[PDB]
């Protein structure tokens, strides 16, 4: 019989287990025997307190480096304001030591944990690339609780070196099975930001994770978009509990908050899943998340059922992660077929946007060719357009099975006249659908102003396979 | 700044 941890703050970790069903079902995975042994996770942030009494026993120097100062020791820089506490708080969520009389426990409390010190300085393209590409045959899972500014007017993503690091990681990392990249979807809720305008979360190579409050609501800081995959608990209002973890100066905190706390919990659950089947590819892991995540009792006004019967929301993706279900399904999982890519250039001529523009196109999805796709994974609409006030635009894409993805919602603070330059808006909401048939793109002006512009390119890019499907939910 | 926590 499994004995649950005895750490002094474990009873306050409401999100790991309980009788109330408002949890991530992590104790069920522990009782199946999975605690993270043999898995390596690295936190890409402002450093890690490698001598913390709740981290030292799991610390891994092979998973660590200091990119800011060009040395191997990722110890954070100590200041009166404790500004460099952020990475230590994230690490304890993943792999804080269990049954040692100190603070609480990590989701994967027997995993090995490291940190890359890379945010305490100017964060260039080269700095990102060196961190994402660190020791890729030793580190299994990378966790990133940072990104472009959440001011609600930025459009930005990885530059050339960083994008090259993503492709090298999923292609050759982890013995050719592919590095696992976990991303926090963002804190821009108060600015009405869209996480499709962030190239890191919007990438197909990252699992982008959103947040829910203890009572099951959309937190004030949450950003909605179609590229989010799933959700873990984090903070909310002052009557709702928060996240318990290791803090700077060898302390314990019960007040870790925001999008920053959601990605590390997902990284820990993925660590338990890899222990249950070390042969899973980067794409296998996203399939497992899609099939096992749970919508129930998360409140949102946009829940919709897609073409294969799964509920999906722009605030939550496919719902809350379920650790017990993840490790169970992983054990006898059959590896997916190699990934196919079908490129469809839609437009024959430019189109004026004006007040509203609708573009309809029936596709065969590369029928008769080696890259024929009958079973979709990610889909992208790569758009080039000019417009006089970018934040007045709303953009939607409808799949042949009738699933309406919001690619872009209105952004009141985005006054840019720069438009979009081949920006690859991504949706997860049509996963496992057949993409043959009519696709519909809608672009509209959400304001009463007399705005003007032109759509000059629309490439529909489909990813997936032609085998292995399941009876729709 | 280019990147934020
Ligand atoms: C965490 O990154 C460490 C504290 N500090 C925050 C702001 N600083 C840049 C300030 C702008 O020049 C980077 C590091
Ligand atoms: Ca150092
Ligand atoms: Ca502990
Ligand atoms: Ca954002
Ligand atoms: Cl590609
Ligand atoms: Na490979
Ligand atoms: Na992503
Ligand atoms: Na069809």
């Amino acid at each position: 019989v499994y004995q649950e941890p005895t750490d002094p703050k474990f009873p306050q970790q409401w999100y790991l287990s309980g009788v109330t069903q408002r949890d991530l079902n992590v104790k069920a995975a522990w009782a199946q025997g999975y605690t993270g042994h043999g898995i390596v996770v690295s936190i890409l942030d402002d450093g890690i307190e490698k001598n913390h009494p709740d981290l030292a026993g799991n610390y891994d120097p092979g998973a660590s480096f200091d990119v800011n100062d060009q040395d191997p020791d990722p110890q954070p820089r100590y200041t009166q304001m404790n500004d460099n506490r952020h990475g230590t708080r994230c690490a304890g969520e993943v792999a804080a030591v269990a049954n040692n009389g100190v603070c609480g426990v990590g989701v994967a409390y027997n995993a090995r944990i490291g940190g890359v010190r890379m945010l305490d300085g100017e964060v260039t393209d080269a700095v990102e690339a060196r961190s994402l590409g660190l020791n890729p045959n030793h580190i299994h899972i990378y966790s990133a609780s940072w990104g472009p500014e959440d001011d609600g007017k930025t459009v930005d993503g990885p530059a050339r070196l960083a994008e090259e690091a993503f492709f090298r990681g999923v292609s050759q990392g982890r013995g050719g099975l592919g590095s696992i990249f976990v991303w926090a979807s963002g804190n821009g809720g108060r600015e009405h930001d869209s996480c499709n305008c962030d190239g890191y979360t919007n990438s197909i190579y990252t699992l982008s994770i959103s947040s829910a409050t203890q009572f099951g609501n959309v937190p004030w800081y949450s950003e909605a978009c179609s590229s989010t995959l799933a959700t873990t608990y984090s903070s909310g209002n002052q009557n709702e509990k928060q996240i318990v973890t290791t803090d700077l100066r060898q302390k314990c905190t019960e007040s870790h908050t925001g999008t920053s706390a959601s990605a590390p919990l997902a990284a820990g659950i993925i660590a338990l899943t890899l222990e249950a089947n070390k042969n899973l590819t980067w794409r296998d892991m996203q399939h497992l998340v899609v099939q096992t995540s749970k919508p129930a009792h998360l409140n949102a006004n946009d829940w919709a059922t897609n073409g294969v019967g799964r509920k999906v929301s722009h605030s939550y993706g496919y719902g809350l992660l379920d650790a017990g279900a993840m490790v169970a399904l992983a054990q006898n999982w059959t590896t997916v077929a190699p990934q196919r890519k079908c490129i469809i250039d839609i437009l024959t001529e430019p189109k004026d946007i004006g007040k509203r523009l609708e573009v309809r196109k029936t596709v065969t999805a590369c029928l008769g060719e080696p890259n024929h796709i009958t079973r979709l994974e990610h889909a992208q609409a790569r758009l080039t357009l000019s417009y006089n006030r970018r934040g007045d635009l709303a953009i939607h894409l409808v799949s042949p099975m009738g699933t309406r993805s919001t690619l872009l919602a209105a952004r009141p603070h985005d006054y840019s006249a720069d438009g979009f330059n081949d920006w690859a808006f991504m949706t997860t909401h049509s996963w496992d659908e057949d993409p043959s048939g009519e696709w519909v793109l809608e672009i509209e002006n959400t304001s009463e102003a007399n705005n003007y512009g032109t759509l000059t390119k629309f490439t529909l890019v489909l990813y997936g396979t032609a085998s292995g499907s399941l009876v729709p939910r | 700044k280019r990147r934020v926590k």
